DNA sequence: TTTCGTGCCAATTTC
DNA sequence: ATTGGCACGAAA
């Protein structure tokens, strides 16, 4: 089953593994993130309901009052996408928001509802983003790039003993919020807890414990278990526990029951615990020495005298062992501190720590957070309440609140957004139990620590950073007493809010202009995963592991596709099949083994739970039914790969290309590649600049398809239908009767974008694939975009290239190039330029655009219309006036001379100045467009009137089609009813159609004025004047366009990494050529492969070699008329081959006419689909080249075009896809002899378009002073530089033949003398 | 001037950070100069003089002390400190380096007939390059009256200028760089000669100093402009005068890639070629029987050979004998000047060898005779490689027939030690170190293997026998010879991948026993990629 | 090259002599920076006679 | 930061011009003279007299003047 | 009291 | 980030 634009061109696929999950949707990360935000949540989790729900309501301080959110409504755009690019305005639509005033009374309870006054308020602008997933903010299109950051919740790490001399690892623990600020607990050398906030002076752990209202005894019986001894009136007779003696040493005699298990200077066992256990031994003798290290747990009290004997966590001794004694006390509480498991860390805190009590923490915290000011009780409580205790300064989201819970082995997922006692304890539990050697620290590069943040959720954030300040102003203007007269639309100002939105869509640092080279570069750039941005990293303070490529990113991110340079690592790209959590976390698919049989059931799984399995590799053999072949499955475990059994198996993957991303998967043979090339072949493939005709690869991977539909560059049919219509500029298709609407004339119009202008100045065209009459589905391609080909993308030309030196023009990396390919415009691009004249108001009235200009020549003017613009289609070169304008200068005194003046020469030419736009020095095309927009109130000129009409006219055309269709079908039923009443037909057919039927007349009335109305809607849009600017009349845009040639310089490239520049073309004659006399195109350096290791190439040379004889044999039976029978039977047997391949591709259904239009279609060769690690191999190779008639070595005898000599060795000849990259020597050649200076430092300027100079910096004054070059030097230095005298002095003398210099002083050490003594330094020349 | 104001479309007379700073700095002395007139309170004029001293402090270094002031878009204003220092102050962007006039750039290409001391430089970037020069060259000889008839001239390109551009250009170098310049071999001198086109030809030989491959990089072209410049870049900076490195006293203008190829592949031999075993009269004799098809460019033959030595006293005496070499050397005997013995071609000319006879070349005779030497080296060699034909095809990277047994029998190792392992006879580590070691020898059995069958060929001999040669292969040809390739790539395209590392640095223990022919499983590509990146990453940021 | 003054209404210490970590008013006056910073900014006193 | 860039009016132009043609030094002296007082519309704004006492020789008579001046009125642009 | 350990702060990072 | 120098506090 093939749809009708894949059957017209069918390509051939080589794969031979099933598909069970079809490619998605590849914009989804987009579209499902700004939905989310925009669409209204009836519980308010997502979008801009949490974000009003989070500080609305506002109440006011006295609390007799307080504005109540209701709902929010978004409005229509007032223009489309395509008008918003035309004007130049935001796509965006007006949100209204119903609020609500309450007013309460006073001697009440509570409060007493005394008024209610609901209204909804203008909350400003929201850009909208569009059916492709961008946002036109100043008529351009914009990405807004996704962003990997940390996610929220508590982290474990360590320092791996770089910080310390001793190489002592560290721990510590640090908790983040996703609002808020940051809470650490760090360890020390001495083994010290201490306590870190918003990373600030260090504190010890205990402090935040005794704010937290615990006193010492609690936190002893916290963090310590209890060890009771027991006075029972002989030595303080001991009870023990036998694990506790693991791996300890007996300083004193250990007996029970009248045996001595562990005598002095034994140590104690793992049998001596076993037998301690099964004998229950719990009474035990003690000296008193036993107690001269032991922490008291709890505070003793002498009954009698009443004193304190001792405080809490102290060690004890004899005398206190005595007082204790006397005091008639048989209870003693210690801790239980052994230096193997249970370290004593927070008795040593606790004796760092000087504060006893809960307000003395307090108000350190105070002075640590806000120093250098009196403490006070209620500001430091305040503030400790607000620091991590207050739900409008702090806020623990739900994905954190959930990785804080599964951190600290939690079984509930819901929870609170802010910290409590319990947490901050349980995290200085788990951090000691890592410290005492039970437990990991957390591995940050891991992806199951990584979030990724989309549009919505950054919308989001900045709504209600707007909202907050909003709220604010609210607060502060809610004070004063007029509750009964104000309303609540003039009580609230959108500007904070409209400034918020302003500037995140405009100038954030995630807000990027579109990359519009080709649709690949709009696929990639809105896929695309960043880790810089704000609340990200830094390209300088990022490291080498942040970078590095990690086991968790199999299946999620592409490991093969990032820049090279300062931004490797950090900038990163989605993987085909990978989704987000609900949560932000990247998952990928797999099928389910249920068994020992894969099973057709999805999971999406993520890198937390994918480590818990073992999971199939995707090249993995099966059988009919779905077993392992293989007894040793090669499986991906817990980060790592090793074989497996059949049975211990519990994932698989779904595809072998869910590894690699959209770029990386369309390079053919990308397993023979090495990933350097690989990696360098994915940037270069997205830089290519689309030529006047298309070229299907002919040698591709089968996403093609893909990449041209699920960009927005093609015209794709909305319903089903026939081609009404056709033409070059737009399609109308009549929809079919079972897709209609009722009570609608079903057609779809289509207007095709023609040569208009791309981020880039490069051309973006559509042109029909369609014919008139034929048949459409939904979903099928109309119009193919730029770069695109029947559907599938097309991003270069098919060349006939073969492998040797040439007499050293292929030398490190050069190419050489016939002359036919220039001749063929194979590669011409066209390039759009747009240049602005803008029309303001002076004091002396204001500026005109006009073609009456005095001073200037009547041939200059020759190329402007009656209102000073230049006419559509002029062909100009630099220096050429487009748009003429003249500037006031007339002032009231006249002097002889200008009475004089004006007599002779007339006073048009006086009291007026010409300010027109010329063409740029070095800028040719032809004028292709102009638009002109003027301020409302002001008159408006021919040529906008024109354009008017235009534009009018073409709407007038759409509502004439559907008003005709309606009127005819209106006019059938008429004439079924007067004929059914009973007339002469001959009469109906003989007079004109003006002619129950009252009702239908009345239909008709309707109708007609019905679309009266919609073209006056549509003329009243039209005629509607800008809003330009404060003091702006008028703008004048005008755009030209050129066609750049293929020339040495240009730098060329293929899909595998492989790139050169032109360095010759070469004469047809002079090329190589076979027995038949064809010559090669392109002639490329064997050399470079070796190296490289991109075998690839030559793969994809053989394999394009093949189709092309494939095509050539087709060609060859077109020529000559032969039977379809014999069509047919050769296309099958070319399709039929492969070994065991997953495609099948019956003609017996193909009627005659499609035989003969695929035949059409493959007789410049048959396309071929090799899927990435699941291609084709070198068998099929040779056995498509048997078929074509072809040497199977695919290495032909070549001779010299040059002597007729053959060369003595086979050459490699084939068809590679080459790519023309936007790196044009045109726009690298630049060359000043001089020219304009700065203000300050009167050295040359920079930049080409600027006309500047070339720096000549540190390194090269280096070279020339290893050279000795001393006059070199000092002529670079100050005569053709920032010395002024010598820069006038120099050119005289080399204008008269006198090659000497006299150097001077440049100016720019004048200038650092003067700023020198600007600082109050007294710094001169001397002598 | 030093602080001057932006004006900008629509009469927006925007001020600077200094004038800011001045203007805060005047309003806080102004206001407290009226409060000390009018005896205000102590309370008041301590603020205002603590304001005054922020001013002041804000105005020469914005920042040092306390909180930097900001501007309208949240960024802290720029003091007389901040113009004084940094990499963006006046000694590193102003002084230490500058842009300057007669300067040009663009993106070279390589040209293949320029000599050594010769560029090739675009004529549209010459016009404006040498414009003074033109200008006067146009009044000298009475075609321009005044300065503005020339610009005329000039401006409207005229048939006569591009003659006097061809006159003024003619011995006049120009400095070519390339960035960055690591060393002084980065800035080097050139005669120029005028193309059509946009950009930049250099000769092949000199791309080594620069670091430089024509694949898009760009270079700047300087004019001197007086005459001790141009005597400078003559005498000092020229390529002719640049051929040691100033570092280690090694060469700098080594051949590589299609001459080393084309070099290598004349200067070889073969068992049974054409025209093998006749007597020839001398180096002629045999150029002219590869050019009628009549003998092969490998055939052994006896060829009268006559070689000047240089005397005790320094003359060159001529010795005449029969020589027992092929017909490529000989033809290649005719590039070679006559200081110098026959036995410095007679043999397989590598990489090494064509760099031994260029610095017996210098050491025996001097620079001239060298440079003539070199360039007629890379022109015989381009000719060479060029006729040779030389490519690569799937067939050259020849897999070894014992490969699967090997990698079986390591298999089978592995197997037998994990199970060893299982019964509790070993440890893990020790198992894991066997297990790397049991790799590692099955991948240097692979490479050992590999290589044997791909260095030799069998050929027939003038009998009918069988013997043995070096083999012709393209891959192997070019490995051998040094033009392209090392032995580890040659394993990675014909053997296997061998053992990967993990980014931190532990070796996975299972290889990739896959090479690039047959390519890798996503898996194998996976674990590559961890390395691929690491070098990537040290690369970009060391 | 033309350079103008202003005539500050109370003397104004140079931060580059006070802030440069070895201070040299610091240094001079045998005092440390910190009750220098507090004189300066008129937040503590200091004995002159 | 900004700092601008020059830009080239008549009297920069016309020095250019002067700068590169075959001047005495006394010539040269009048013809900076006589371009000084060029406005903005390309006329002469003072009277050769005054542009005679302006130059302070006392050994120039008014001829050389005219002369210097004729050779500056058929710079570029000529009047 | 004098000497040594320890925290704070400034300056550096391509073209 | 890293490194070096200066203040501050604790050791014998
Ligand atoms: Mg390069």
């Amino acid at each position: 089953v093939y749809s009708y634009t894949e059957k017209k061109r069918i390509r051939k696929d080589f794969g031979k593994r099933p598909q069970v999950l079809d490619v998605p949707y590849l914009l989804s990360i987009q579209l499902d993130s700004f939905q989310k935000f925009i669409e209204q949540d009836p519980e308010g989790q997502y979008g801009l309901e949490a974000a009003f729900r989070s500080v609305f309501p506002i109440q006011s301080y006295s609390g007799n009052s307080e504005l109540q959110y209701v709902s929010y409504r978004l409005g229509e755009p007032v223009f489309d996408v395509q008008e918003c690019q035309i004007r130049g305005v935001t796509y965006s639509a007006p949100l209204r928001v119903k609020l609500r005033l309450v007013i309460y009374e006073r001697e009440a309870p509570e409060g007493t509802v005394k008024d209610i006054k609901e209204q909804e308020v203008y909350m400003g602008e929201i850009p909208l983003m569009t059916d492709n997933g961008t946002f036109v903010i100043n008529g351009t299109e914009r990405v807004i790039v996704s962003q990997l950051h940390r996610s929220p919740g508590v982290f474990f790490d360590s320092d791996k003993g770089k910080t310390h001399s001793s190489g002592k690892v560290l721990y510590n623990a640090r908790i983040i919020p996703y609002r808020g600020s940051w809470l650490d607990f760090e360890f020390d050398p001495k083994d010290n807890l201490f306590v870190r906030i918003d990373r600030r002076r260090k504190l010890p752990a205990t402090i935040i414990l005794r704010a937290l209202n615990y006193t010492t005894e609690q936190i002893l019986d916290l963090f310590f278990e209890k060890v009771i001894f027991e006075i029972r009136d002989n030595k303080l007779q001991m009870e023990l526990v036998p694990e506790r003696l693991r791996g300890e040493t007996a300083s004193f005699d250990i007996e029970a029951n009248g045996k001595v298990y562990v005598e002095k200077g034994r140590r104690i066992t793992a049998r001596h615990i076993r037998q301690l256990e099964k004998d229950d031994v719990k009474l035990i003798e003690v000296p008193v020495e036993y107690i001269a290290g032991k922490v008291v747990a709890k505070d003793y009290i002498d009954e009698s005298t009443g004193e304190l004997i001792c405080a809490a966590n102290m060690e004890l001794s004899l005398d206190l062992l005595a007082k204790l004694s006397q005091s008639g006390h048989k209870r003693i509480e210690t801790l239980f501190t052994n230096d193997l498991d249970h370290g004593p860390y927070i008795s040593e805190t606790l004796r760092v720590d000087p504060t006893n009590d809960r307000l003395s923490a307090l108000v350190e915290i105070y002075r640590m957070m806000r120093p250098g000011e009196p403490p006070t009780r209620e500001a430091a409580e305040s503030l400790f309440e607000n620091l991590f205790f207050s739900e409008d300064r702090y806020d623990l989201s739900a994905v954190g609140r959930m990785k804080f819970n599964r951190s600290l082995l939690r079984e509930e997922i819901e929870g609170s957004g802010i910290l409590s006692k319990d947490d901050i304890i349980d995290v200085m539990k788990k951090l000691i139990d890592i410290r005492n050697g039970k437990g990991e620290v957390d591995d940050i590069d891991h992806l199951g620590n990584r979030r990724i943040r989309s549009v919505g959720e950054m919308a989001e954030n900045q709504f209600r950073v707007g909202l907050v300040r909003v709220e604010r102003a609210v607060k502060e203007r809610l004070s004063l007493g007029d509750l009964d007269t104000l309303m609540p639309q003039d009580m609230i100002n959108a500007k904070p809010i409209s400034a918020a939105v302003k500037e995140f869509f405009g100038s954030s640092q995630l807000s990027q202009f579109m990359d519009q080279n080709n649709p690949l570069s709009e696929i990639t750039h809105k896929r695309r995963i960043s880790a810089l941005g704000p609340g990200g990293l830094t390209r300088e303070r990022a490291g080498f592991e942040v970078r590095d490529v990690h086991p968790t990113h199999y299946g999620r991110v592409c490991p093969i596709e990032t820049p090279e340079g300062p931004n490797i690592g950090l900038i990163n790209s989605l993987s085909v099949y990978a989704q987000t959590n609900e949560y932000g976390f990247l998952e990928t698919p797999y099928r389910k083994v249920t068994d020992g049989v894969v099973t057709d059931e999805i999971h999406y799984l993520s890198a937390i739970e994918e480590g818990n399995y073992v999971i199939a590799q995707a090249n993995s053999n099966l059988d009919e039914e779905g077993h392992f072949v293989e007894d040793l499955v090669t499986c991906r475990s817990k980060g790592e790969s090793s074989l497996f059994s059949r049975d211990q198996v519990d994932y698989m993957d779904v595809s072998t290309q869910q590894v690699v991303s959209v770029g990386a998967s369309l390079i053919p043979f990308l397993e023979h590649d090495d990933a350097n090339r690989a990696l360098m072949g994915a940037n270069m493939q997205r830089q290519a600049v689309p030529t006047l005709r298309a070229d299907k690869p002919l040698v591709g991977t089968g996403m093609e398809r893909a990449v041209a539909v699920d960009s927005g560059v093609t015209a794709v049919a909305k319903r089903g239908g026939v081609v009404q219509y056709v033409d070059a500029s737009r399609i109308v298709i009549k929809v079919n009767e079972d897709e209609m609407y009722p009570g609608e004339a079903g057609i779809d119009i289509y207007n095709l974008t023609k040569y208009t202008r791309s981020n880039q100045n490069t051309c973006i065209n559509q042109m029909p694939c369609v014919s008139l009459g034929e048949p459409v589905e939904r979903g099928d391609v109309l119009a193919d975009g730029p770069s695109t080909d029947l559907g599938e993308l097309a991003l270069g030309q098919n060349m006939r290239v073969a492998f040797m030196p040439w007499n050293g023009y292929n030398f490190e990396d050069s190419i050489l190039v016939s002359e036919r390919v220039v001749q063929e415009d194979r590669f011409t691009t066209i390039h759009i330029q747009e240049l602005a004249c803008v029309s303001r108001d002076t004091k002396l009235g204001p500026e005109e655009i006009t073609a009456d200009i005095p001073n200037v020549g009547e041939a200059a003017l020759s190329k402007l219309d009656e209102s000073g613009i230049v006419y559509i289609g002029a062909e100009v070169t630099g220096g050429d006036i487009l748009v003429g304008k003249v500037t006031p200068k007339g002032e009231t005194q006249l002097t002889p001379e200008e009475k004089l003046l004006r007599a002779i020469f007339g006073e048009k030419a006086s009291d007026v100045k010409d300010s027109s736009l010329r063409v740029p020095n070095g800028v040719s095309g032809t004028v292709i467009d102009v638009q002109v927009f003027t301020r409302d109130g002001v008159e408006k000129d021919k040529r906008a009137l024109e354009i008017e009409e235009m534009q009018l006219k073409q709407a007038k055309k759409d509502l004439s089609e559907e008003l005709q269709i309606l009127e005819a079908g209106l006019f059938s039923r008429i004439r079924a009813v007067l004929v059914a009443g009973g007339v002469e037909a001959e009469k109906l057919d003989k007079l004109p159609r003006d002619r129950q039927l009252e009702q239908l007349a009345e239909q008709y009335d309707e109708l007609k004025h019905e679309f009266e109305k919609k073209l006056e809607a549509k003329r009243r849009k039209i005629t509607q004047g800008d809003d330009l600017a404060p003091g702006v009349l008028k703008i004048v845009k005008v755009y030209l366009a050129v066609k750049r040639r293929i020339q040495p310089g240009d730098k060329m490239a293929g899909r595998h990494g492989n790139k050169g520049v032109i360095s010759k073309i070469n004469p047809i004659e002079d090329m190589p050529y076979d027995e038949n006399g064809t010559p090669v195109d392109i002639v490329l350096n064997p050399l470079g492969v070796p190296s490289r290791m991109n075998i690839g190439q030559i793969l994809e040379t053989h394999l394009g070699m093949a189709a092309k004889g494939i095509g050539d044999k087709i060609n060859a039976m077109l020529k000559q008329q032969q039977e379809v029978a014999k069509l047919r039977e050769f296309i099958q047997r070319a399709y039929d081959l492969g070994a065991d391949v997953r495609q099948k591709v019956d003609l017996s259904t193909f009627s005659d006419e499609e035989v003969m239009r695929l035949a059409e279609n493959l007789r410049k060769g048959m396309p071929i689909a090799t899927p990435v690690f699941d291609g084709a191999k070198e068998a099929e190779i040779k056995e498509l080249l048997k078929l074509g008639d072809l040497p199977t070595s695919g290495q032909i005898r070549l001779y010299d075009g040059r002597t007729g000599e053959q060369f003595e060795r086979p050459v490699t000849v084939g068809y590679m896809y080459m790519l023309k990259l936007n790196h044009l020597v045109d726009d690298k050649m630049h060359a000043r002899s001089t020219g304009s200076y700065s203000l300050v430092t009167q050295q040359p300027l920079g930049g080409k378009a600027q006309f500047g100079g070339q720096r000549f910096g540190e390194m090269e004054v280096w070279a020339l002073e290893a050279y000795g070059a001393a006059y070199t030097l000092q002529e670079m230095l100050t005569v053709k530089s920032d010395d002024v005298n010598g820069r006038t002095k120099m050119y005289k003398n080399i204008v008269d033949g006198n090659h000497q210099m006299e150097p001077g002083m440049p100016e720019s050490f004048n200038v650092l003398l003067k700023e020198i003594r600007s600082l109050g330094i007294n710094i001169e020349l001397e002598d | 001037d030093l602080r001057p104001l932006v004006p900008l479309d629509g009469g927006r007379f925007a001020t600077s950070d200094l004038n800011d700073l001045y203007r805060r700095v005047i309003n806080r002395n102004n206001r407290l100069k009226r409060l000390l007139d009018l005896a205000a309170p102590d309370i008041i004029v301590r603020n205002e003089k603590r304001m005054l001293q922020e001013a002041v402090d804000a105005l020469l270094d914005n920042g040092r002390r306390g909180r930097a002031i900001t501007g309208s878009n949240k960024r802290p204003l720029k003091s007389l400190a901040d113009m004084i220092k940094g990499k963006q102050g006046r000694f590193r962007q102003n002084l230490l380096g500058k842009r300057v006039d007669y300067s040009g750039r663009s993106v070279i290409t390589v040209g293949p007939y320029l000599r050594l001391h010769q560029c090739g430089l675009p004529k549209k970037m010459a016009l404006e390059l040498f414009k003074p020069f033109i200008y006067g060259k146009l009044e000298l000889r009475g075609l321009a009256t005044t300065i503005k008839a020339a610009k005329k001239m000039v401006e409207r390109e005229e048939a006569v200028v591009w003659d006097i551009l061809d006159e003024v250009i003619r011995e006049h170098p120009v400095l070519l760089n390339r960035a960055p310049t690591l060393h002084r071999l980065g800035i080097q001198a050139f005669e120029p000669v005028l193309i059509e086109g946009k950009a930049i030809q250099l000769h092949p030989l000199v791309c080594a100093a620069y670091n430089a491959d024509f694949d898009g990089d760009q270079m700047a072209v300087h004019v001197p402009l007086t005459l001790e410049a141009q005597l400078e870049a003559r005498a000092l900076m020229m390529s002719t005068n640049n051929i040691l490195s100033p570092a280690n006293g090694e060469p700098i203008i080594v051949p590589s890639q299609d001459v080393v190829l084309g070099l290598y592949y004349m200067t070889r031999d073969c068992v049974n070629a054409k025209g093998e075993g006749m007597v020839l009269t001398g180096p002629k004799e045999a150029e002219r029987l590869y050019r009628s098809g009549l003998a092969s460019l490998h055939a052994r033959v006896k060829v009268r050979i006559t070689e000047y030595e240089k005397d005790a006293n320094g003359e060159l005496v001529a010795k005449t004998s029969l020589k027992d070499t092929t017909v490529g050397r000989a033809i290649l005997w005719m590039i070679v000047p006559k200081g110098l013995p026959y036995s410095i071609v007679n043999q397989a000319l590598g990489k090494k060898a064509i760099s031994k006879m260029l610095n017996t070349c210098y050491r025996i005779l001097g620079l001239k005779p060298t440079v003539i030497f070199a360039d007629q080296i890379m022109y015989t060699g381009f000719a060479y490689a060029a006729r040779s034909g030389a490519s690569v095809g799937i067939d050259d990277m020849v897999i070894p027939e014992k490969k699967h047994e090997i990698i079986s029998e390591a298999e089978a190792e592995v197997a037998e030690i994990q199970e060893q392992f299982q019964s509790g006879l070993v440890t893990a580590g020790e198992r894991y170190n066997k297990v790397i070691d049991i790799w590692a020898a099955a991948n240097d059995r692979v490479s050992k293997a590999m290589m044997d069958n791909l260095q030799t060929e069998t050929v027939i001999n003038r009998d009918g026998q069988e013997e043995k040669q070096v083999s012709f292969n393209s891959i192997y040809m070019m490995a051998d010879s040094g033009a392209r390739g090392s032995a580890a790539q040659i394993r990675q395209l014909a053997g296997m991948r061998g053992l990967m590392a993990k980014p931190d640095g532990s070796i996975i223990e299972t290889p990739i026993t896959a090479n690039f022919r047959e390519g890798l499983n996503v898996l194998q590509y996976f674990i590559s990629t961890h390395g691929a990146r690491k070098g990537l990453a040290d690369t970009a940021l060391k | 090259e033309r350079m103008g003054h202003i005539e500050l209404a109370s003397p104004t210490a140079h931060i580059w002599f006070l802030k440069s970590l070895p201070s040299r008013i610091g240094l001079l006056l045998d005092m440390p920076l910190r009750d220098i910073e507090r004189v300066l900014y008129f937040e503590s006193y200091v004995v002159i006679e | 930061v900004y700092q601008g860039e020059t830009t080239q009016t008549l009297q920069d132009y016309l020095m250019w011009q002067v700068e590169l043609t075959p001047f005495s030094d006394t010539d040269r002296a009048i013809a900076t003279s006589i371009v000084d007082a060029v406005d903005e519309t390309g006329y002469l704004t003072v009277p050769l007299e005054d542009i005679l006492e302006s130059i302070g020789d006392e050994e120039i008579d008014i001829d050389e003047v005219e002369a210097v001046l004729k050779r500056i009125q058929r710079f570029d642009p000529v009047g």
